[PDB]
């Protein structure tokens, strides 16, 4: 997942340090290995953080394996249907699952959520719709402009 | 040495730039960010 | 300006009348371009770090909007969030002629430029960097260590 190729000859060591994924971090190769493995820039990673957990108050997360598993899984959820990060964000809005976090979720509920996403995705492939079409036809936020 | 200096991170920088944008079309097409950098730095891109 | 309006297309009337008022925001503007709003926010902040884009007309001036569009175009080229292009431009030779950049600053900018690259470019990068390090080490070895 990470260390082929070895970035600067350095190994990504599991530790107890924080890696601040806030957009104004300017961090080390700790951020660079995430951007290399997940094929992502700074901003969409910062969005992916709040997608994986809306209870994160900042960019600082622990260096354990579990937050890494959360980030990799919430990346794979957009990957298997081939979407972006903000498209996955709009997708979780337009299905109404925006409030729930993937940091703690039952495996049955996770299964059911993946089935809902697959059902919605396959139905959109039958309808030939953009996700913007579904979001605009599903949004409750209306703009206020004469 | 008769051919060097060698700044390793700099060579990383300049080849990363030359692989992103040949001929600096995206850079000097948008002239404001060209108004940021001095031309001496822009000499440092195509020439090492 | 007309080509920008034609680039907008369908959402043109609300964003043009929001530009006509002085209440135009980044967030309504991002939605017409399908872009993440934080990108425009950071581009505005980076222009405010430099010579003036005044915080009132940062979206009321068309010129300010064009400048922020050029920041997003150069960010779209390198696939790097525009706070990473700030120390890049701060690594000039004569512009910080007071504060000479240390090696670690070159390292942090280099790794940020390195992360944005794809597979063919990173193979070609490994080829060229190893060929450069060859003749870099060899001549110093002949000079001093032999």
């Amino acid at each position: 997942l990470f260390n082929t190729s070895p970035l600067n000859g350095q190994y990504f060591v599991i530790e107890d340090t924080n890696i601040d994924l806030s957009l104004n971090s300017t961090d080390n190769w700790h951020k660079a290995v995430l951007k290399r493995a997940f094929n992502v820039d700074d901003i969409s990673l910062y969005r992916l953080l709040h997608i994986a957990n809306h209870n994160n108050t900042d960019g600082k997360i622990a260096n354990n394996i579990k937050n890494l598993s959360n980030l990799y899984m919430t990346k794979l959820l957009a990957d298997i249907h081939q979407l972006t990060i903000d498209e996955l964000y709009l997708l979780l809005i337009t299905i109404g699952e925006d409030k729930i976090n993937l940091y703690d979720i039952d495996d049955k509920e996770l299964e059911k959520l993946i089935n809902r996403l697959d059902t919605l995705s396959n139905w959109l492939h039958t309808q030939k719709w953009s996700i913007y079409q579904l979001f605009l036809m599903t949004t409750t936020n209306y703009d206020k402009t004469l | 040495s008769g051919t060097i200096p060698y700044h390793d991170a700099y060579e990383n920088v300049r080849k990363a730039i030359q692989l992103q944008d040949p001929k600096l079309e995206q850079f000097q097409k948008s002239p404001a960010v060209a108004g940021l950098m001095h031309q001496a730095s822009l000499l440092g891109i195509n020439n090492s | 300006f007309a080509n920008w309006v034609n680039s907008l297309g369908e959402k043109a009337s609300p964003i043009l009348t929001a530009f006509e008022n002085k209440t135009l925001t980044a967030e309504k503007l991002a939605n017409a371009m399908n872009l993440d709003a934080n990108l425009l926010e950071q581009a505005s902040i980076q222009a405010q770090n430099y010579k003036q884009v005044t915080k009132e007309n940062t979206f009321s001036n068309w010129q300010s909007i064009d400048i922020i569009l050029q920041w997003t175009n150069i960010a779209s080229n390198l696939n790097i969030s525009p706070q990473g292009i700030s120390p890049l431009i701060a690594l000039d030779y004569i512009k910080p002629a007071q504060k000479t950049p240390t090696y670690a600053q070159w390292e942090n900018a280099a790794i940020a430029l390195t992360a944005g690259l794809d597979t063919q470019q990173t193979h070609t990068l490994h080829v060229f960097l190893d060929e450069s390090r060859s003749t870099a080490l060899s001549n110093y070895y002949i000079g001093k260590v032999a």
